[PDB]
């Protein structure tokens, strides 16, 4: 499973 | 280009439609044209253009993740298909790569050097760092290691000036310290420093919350939390 | 066009990875591409044809009425913002009409005159039904009338043939009846005849289920429950 | 709430 990055918001 | 007859105000009045229209390929011209206006960019209008484009470019890496994926799949008892997937793979990852170096060629021309306010140079380094990194993740040629320290080096500018500049709970340095502990673990094959990066970073914000009001706590603590979901996923 | 140079086989093997990786324009463009080759589609192609420019025309739809909400509030209390979201939602529009023209085109040129066998000929109809449909939503001058006689024009072609030529539970069948009854409800402004449509559809239908192997029964039962969601939402 | 027409399959 990827990584999170920053989400949109 | 296409947007200079347009007013700055106009532009931005129609990034903010598109958006509520889930139009971003619209909305990232819209800010493009915003962008080329000469003006620097208020945070509201920072948040159009990174939304814009990493719309777009999140459409792309999830068709090109597919398409790699099948590509690979290919190349194992595997019948010949032709040059077809591999073709086709290529042309999403041109069309990445030029919304890379699009939104590259704003931040160089002329947004991080106008950009004096730690929020603002920040944010633009990051998204350096951001857009560098999706071109690492497609790179495979004699370019590939050029690329990571590209992204690298962006990072490690906004990293040092949100360490000096801004409180350890500020969602912009918190963002960008998630994103170059990605960069770590991903792309850098250094997943020891991703994971010593985001748990110094969850930390030092965890020990800022006290400052702030629940507003500032609400945004600071859902970065955190993906801080430690990666950890999580990482250990 | 752009897509002149490549092979039908490869056209048709790309659409299959656009649909794959979601990339709709994409794949609507690869199978305009095939369909310019000249050569009838079979029912797989032409169910590759209609994912394509379903996707493509459906996010167009989805946008046009948000911009097109904003803009009726803009004309009720309602502080004056200038010209912009009119501007807005005539690019998303003529772009909507846009494909809609392409998808027309396609069919005048040459696929329906080409299609004999009822499962062609009644899908092509439908399509062009559906994609007059489509114009009739945005339409609002001297020619509304017009669009919507040529959609009720093809539809009611499509239903003759169908009616004639194929079993009440098949599915392109269904799904024309389907279209047809949306059409009388939304666009023609006869909810008595879509209601009556829908019934007479589902009934016939249903007491056809019995000739069916496991495997038709699951696709003709499928368009059915949509028949009666409708009926439900209608009555 | 808007009318459903056939889905893509
Ligand atoms: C005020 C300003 O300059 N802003 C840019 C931003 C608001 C924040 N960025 S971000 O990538 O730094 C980010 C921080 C927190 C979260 I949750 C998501 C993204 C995104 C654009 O808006
Ligand atoms: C075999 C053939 O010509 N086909 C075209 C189709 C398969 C069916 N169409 S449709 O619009 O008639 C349709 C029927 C049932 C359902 I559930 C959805 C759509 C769509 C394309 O593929
Ligand atoms: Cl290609
Ligand atoms: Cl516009
Ligand atoms: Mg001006
Ligand atoms: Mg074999
Ligand atoms: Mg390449
Ligand atoms: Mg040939
Ligand atoms: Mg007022
Ligand atoms: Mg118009």
């Amino acid at each position: 499973q990827r990584s999170t990055s920053t989400p949109n918001v | 280009g296409a947007m200079g007859s347009m007013e700055r105000a106009s532009l931005i009045q129609k990034a903010k439609l598109a958006e509520q229209a889930e139009r971003y390929e619209d909305m990232a011209a819209f800010m493009k044209g915003a962008v080329e206006k000469g003006e620097e960019l208020s945070c509201e209008e920072r948040n159009l253009l990174s939304v814009a484009y990493k719309n777009v470019v999140g459409g792309q890496r999830a068709a090109w993740r597919v398409l790699s994926s099948i590509e690979q799949k290919s190349n194992e008892g595997s019948e010949e298909k032709g040059p077809e997937v591999r073709e086709y793979r290529e042309k999403v990852e041109t069309e990445l790569q030029g919304v890379c170096d699009t939104v590259l060629g704003l931040l160089d021309s002329h947004l991080i050097k106008e950009a004096g306010d730690a929020e603002s140079r920040v944010f633009y380094l990051k998204m350096k760092g951001d857009y560098y990194r999706y071109l690492a993740e497609v790179a495979t040629g004699d370019d590939k290691k050029r690329i990571i320290d590209s992204a690298r080096s962006a990072y490690q500018e906004a990293m040092d000036i949100s360490k000096k500049e801004m409180p350890p709970t500020n969602p912009i340095r918190l963002g960008l310290a998630l994103n170059f502990s990605v960069f770590h673990y991903e792309i850098a094959n250094s997943p020891e420093e991703a994971i010593s990066l985001a748990k110094t970073t969850f930390d030092e914000a965890m020990a800022d919350l006290h400052t702030l009001s629940e507003d500032s706590y609400k945004d600071s603590t859902l970065i955190m939390q993906l801080l430690r979901d990666n950890l999580t996923l990482w250990t």
